[PDB]
RNA sequence: GUGGGAGAGGGUGGUGGAAUUCCCGGAGUAGCGGUGAAAUGCGCAGAUACCGGGAGGAACGCCGAUGGCGAAGGCAGCCACCUGGUCCACCCGUGACGCUGAGGCGCGAAAGCGUGGGGAGCAAACCGGAUUACCCGGGUAGUCCACGCCCUAAACGAUGCGCGCUAGGUCUCUGGGUCUCCUGGGGGCCGAAGCUAACGCGUUAAGCGCGCCGCCUGGGGAGUACGGCCGCAAGGC
């Protein structure tokens, strides 16, 4: 639809869930994918696993843009962070980079009640 | 081997010697540590607030991000 | 065992064909000790792989037992209160073990109403690629990397 | 199974408490394992038992050959009415009694439903925590005092009728358990104009207790935020009410406060 | 007094970025979120990922320390102003001008409260869900500011203050000198003599002495009753 040929690949890997996003230099979304989309629900949502088939899907779905390169940035703790990568950088896409970009507050807002009792 | 290694002669109250001032920051524009940089506390507690100093001129990033996985 | 690590018996090889998967063969049919009936039986289901079968029935029983081999297995896992059919890799002994008990367990459910024939029919099935055995073998393996998202769990 | 009371003695004194003779009728609220339903039906006309559990019933339910007064209805008593049971049950003895055992975490909304329902019942005894049941039977200026004690004026006077130690309940609660009756009274013990409107005012009086009855009808009243530029005429209303609290008040002086209220 | 030093000590203005939450757009497809596993919940009025612009409140990530300051309670972005305490050196001035302290006066975490503001996030009470027959989703006061109350704690080093004498070893913070080291002050860890019922303390004494103050006289009843004083009240002595 755009044939951009050079993107940016967003891995939002939190706790529960992985979310995959690519996009093209100037933000716009072309598509996304997710465990949930896949078909997981619950626990196994976050499983590395999922992470895979979800990066997986997110490429095979992006190749109809024409898209081959991607410079990647992470974002969130999640277990499968690593997986995800490598499932993503061994999908068809050459990545130049691979980047993290995880958000860390600056002591700003009071988390929530678990989240608390920081060192 | 401490960043303080790899120098020469400088001053620490100088906010404007950026040069040497990106040495002291980490990969990340994180302040490196007494462990890291291989100074005494006097000097780490006036490096800081030199480091922090330069942040709000601009000169120095609060933050950056980390090429890797 | 707690302490050692159970050293694996040598079964002396058969002296027909003088392999020792054979007398594991043997063995594995054997049953309230009877090793002679279990032998003829054998042997008879070898008279019917030669009969039918033009090559030499070692070479049937050995396709059809590595065609039997599998290679993933799920093993119940007590995490958190929840069982997990974990996937985990076979060793070869384990390997051989499961395959001949598959063969010999599929072989009786058989219909016919001799052991020879049943014998020899299921194991010549299994080296053409399908029967009872291959079915279980193909249902195990599915069975396992279905929740691969389980795998995490290294044990 | 939560803490069951195995005590003889006291289980004897407490059904003594309950009044249960020829005459009296007994509810019968979560038979459960059967001890207090035990000492009930002996001396009672007709048990109805209500209760939802699956298996703790039909067991229970083995043991009661030699009573023949167990009229056990398996229902929830909140969901199921219970004005058709005055009717078809209590044709034996009209008297009614309502006796509890049970998990207070269950009971208490049990009981406020019930009075809810407003079914004219004799009177209700039943077990619960030291702390509930000082909230319940309170008087005006105490820290045990509030809301609850006001719901609970209108439909009787109460006390504890027996003070019950941890060690008769089989995994011992930390805090002592301590019997109330409830015996509801003719009528409405103060009259009002409007019974859910005198609820409201109750209810924003004491939302946050420490804070001057103004202070809490200015934000706590919906209708207080509509009429908050209005609130003016309200202090004007209040009569011989100064710098108050809620605590402070009593029964009269909430009902003339909201008889005063309908009047705005 | 003179010449220097370190410091989240306090008060008043100014403003730096990263989050979080909303608003305004661009693109985006079916989930997002949550748990031990789930449900409630949000999403086709196009959610969640993501790009840009704007608003608002609160708190200061690495440095960071087993660190520092203060009489305690306490004090962390940065800049500037007004101030409190303290250490070393020169031995320069005075001549005992000192110590403690019943009442008094003042300060006093957090939570409450009156009168006005503010409200991003968290969250008593409360509305929901669910299972182990606490935990997740929402949310009020409150947490934020100005003035005025409240005067309470495991307010702890469970150790009142001041001064003198009694082996050392080791790690730190901060000064001075002639700089492998000497000499002061502060904070820890072992341990002579000694002390203690014991645990343990030990030049930062719980050692050896002196001065002054405050408390104790078996456990409950009981920090209760009465009386008095202080508060709007809860309550405090």
């Amino acid at each position: 639809k755009r044939q951009v040929a050079s993107g940016r690949a967003y891995i939002h890997a939190s706790y529960n869930n992985t979310i995959v996003t690519i996009t093209d230099p100037d933000g716009n979304p072309i598509t996304w994918s997710s465990g949930g989309v896949i078909g997981y629900k619950g626990s196994r949502k976050g499983t590395p696993y999922a992470a895979q088939l979800a990066a997986l899907d997110a490429a095979k779905k992006a190749m109809a843009y024409g898209m081959q390169s991607v410079d990647v940035i992470v974002r969130g703790t999640g277990a499968g962070r690593e997986q995800a990568i490598r499932a993503l950088q061994a999908s068809g896409l050459q990545v130049k980079s691979i980047v993290d970009d995880t958000p860390v507050p600056h002591n700003g807002c009071r988390p929530k009640k678990k989240f608390r009792k920081a060192s | 081997a401490k960043v303080k290694a790899t120098l020469g002669e400088f001053d620490l109250r100088d906010y404007r010697n950026v040069e040497v001032l990106k040495r002291f920051l980490s990969e990340t524009g994180k302040i490196l540590p007494r462990r890291r940089t291989g100074l005494s506390a006097k000097e780490q507690r006036i490096l800081a607030k030199t480091i922090k100093r330069a942040r709000i001129l601009g000169l120095l990033p609060f933050t950056e991000k980390l090429v890797r996985k | 065992a707690r302490r050692r690590r159970a050293e694996v018996r040598q079964l002396q090889p058969d002296l027909v064909y003088g392999d020792v998967l054979v007398t594991a063969f043997i063995n594995k049919i054997m049953r309230d000790g009877k090793k002679n009936l279990a032998a003829r039986i054998f042997y008879d289901a070898c008279k019917i792989i030669q009969e039918k079968t033009g090559q030499e029935p070692l070479k049937v029983f050995k396709q059809a037992v590595e065609n039997v081999k599998p290679r993933m297995e799920v093993r119940s896992r007590r995490v958190g209160g929840a069982n997990y059919q974990v996937p985990m890799e076979v060793s070869p002994r384990r390997q051989q073990s499961l395959a001949l008990r598959w063969l010999v367990q599929a072989a009786n459910q058989r219909p016919e109403r001799r052991a020879a024939v049943r014998i020899a029919h299921e194991l010549m099935d299994a080296a053409e690629g399908k029967g009872g055995a291959v079915k279980k073998k193909e249902d195990v393996e599915r069975m396992a990397e279905a929740n691969r998202a389980y795998a995490h769990y290294r044990w | 199974g939560q803490n069951f009371l195995i005590d003889t003695n006291i289980l004897n004194r407490i059904v003594d408490h309950a009044e249960v003779t020829e005459k009296t009728g007994v509810i019968e609220i979560g038979p459960g394992i059967g001890a207090l339903t035990e000492q009930l039906a002996k001396r009672a006309k007709k048990v109805v038992a209500f209760e939802i559990d699956q298996r703790l019933l039909p067991i229970l339910k083995d043991t009661l050959s030699p009573y023949e007064n167990v009229t056990v209805i398996h229902q929830d008593v909140l969901k199921a009415d219970v004005k058709s049971v005055i009717e078809e049950q209590f044709q034996d003895c009209d008297e009614i009694m309502v006796v509890a055992n049970l998990p207070y975490y269950v009971t208490t909304p049990i009981i406020m439903k019930l009075l809810e329902e407003h079914l004219p019942l004799k009177g209700i005894v039943v077990m619960l925590q030291k702390e509930v049941a000082e909230r319940m039977a309170a008087d005006p200026s105490s820290k045990e005092y509030g809301s609850l004690s006001i719901a609970v004026q209108f439909y009787t006077e109460a006390k504890t009728v027996m003070i019950v130690p941890k060690t008769v309940f089989v995994p011992q609660p930390n805090v002592d358990s301590a019997v109330i009756r409830l015996i509801l009274r003719d009528g409405p013990a103060v009259d009002v104009e409007n019974e859910s409107f005198f609820f409201q005012l109750i209810k924003a009086s004491f939302a946050q207790r420490r804070k001057t009855l103004l202070n809490n009808l200015v934000n706590n009243l919906p209708e207080g935020k509509a009429q908050k530029s209005t609130i003016e005429q309200v202090l004007e209303e209040t009569n011989i009410d100064g710098k108050r609290r809620g605590e402070s008040l009593s029964i009269e002086e909430f009902a003339a406060l909201s008889n005063g209220l309908y009047k705005a």
